[PDB]
């Protein structure tokens, strides 16, 4: 997705647990 | 009949802003109001070395606060992602727009939150160990000696509304579920979840300042003025991208500011 892809970092944040 | 579950939203959300911020302005204000039973006063160039070590290289001063404002931000962006990951209904979007709503999102509730630990005088740093004065902070060379200052004006006009902490915990989530913020792929839920907040919202605030007639109304605008505020704050970054050159920027600041308005 192309936001996702621009923010490998955010991602990482959001994802974890 | 949605009072009751609106007051039970209103708790989720203070008892998950208790978890996702170590300083609460509870424990600012009584540090900031000299009522706790100690914080390093940094007013000058002779306290700030002093004081260093209560709160990089051989760079210049300006650019070594600047530094330690960045690193403090990336921290605070990390507790407010925990903290929006509480907000029912956020986890469930499309992890596209929890992204997009982070990144428009995540400097309004900067400010929100370093109003906490703001009074006229100065601002409280590093967990409340610091406090640096706004006459300090204004002595620094141009153009740093700008970049705190619309903040301060903004905090103490935000302060006058005496909100508390489970006030704030309801304010920052209406601003991360914004269905504005460019690029969101579904904004119809990010507006249900939006719109059972501002009704918790108000409620809240009826309740908790009911003396106070017209403070949902004032809060709103407060919305406003922080997006203002967020692209005041950009321009003078691209000032600084230019003239400054001795400027690293942290990933994930990169990543956030990367076609940030």
């Amino acid at each position: 997705n192309s936001v996702x892809v621009r923010h490998x970092l955010l991602t990482a944040i959001l994802x974890g647990v | 009949p949605e009072s009751a579950d609106l007051r039970a939203l209103a708790k989720h959300l203070y008892d998950s802003y208790i978890k996702s911020f170590p300083l609460t302005k509870a424990k600012a204000r009584a540090i900031l109001t000299g009522k706790t039973t100690s914080p390093f006063v940094i007013y000058d160039m002779n306290s700030l070395m002093m004081g260093e070590d209560k709160i990089e290289q051989s760079k210049e001063v300006a650019i070594r606060i600047f530094q330690g404002c960045q690193f403090r931000s990336v921290e605070a962006v990390q507790e407010i992602t925990e903290y929006a990951k509480s907000i029912p209904g956020f986890v469930n979007l499309d992890l596209n727009d929890q992204v997009t709503l982070l990144k428009y999102g995540v400097h309004e509730i900067i400010y929100t939150m370093l109003a906490s630990l703001m009074n006229k005088d100065g601002v409280l740093i590093s967990e409340g160990q610091g406090f640096m004065t706004r006459e300090f902070l204004k002595s620094l060379r141009k153009p740093f000696g700008d970049f705190m200052e619309p903040k301060f004006e903004f905090a103490v006009k935000f302060n006058a509304l005496e909100l508390d902490d489970s006030d704030l915990a309801i304010f920052i989530a209406v601003i991360i579920l914004s269905g504005d913020r460019p690029g969101l792929l579904n904004v119809k839920p990010i507006e249900d979840i939006q719109d059972n907040l501002l009704q918790a919202l108000e409620l809240q605030l009826k309740l908790n300042h009911p003396e106070s007639s017209q403070l949902f109304a004032k809060l709103l605008q407060k919305m406003t003025d922080l997006r203002q505020i967020v692209t005041e704050h950009v321009q003078l970054l691209q000032v600084i991208k230019k003239t400054e050159t001795d400027m690293s920027l942290h990933p994930l600041l990169q990543e956030i500011y990367k076609d940030l308005y």
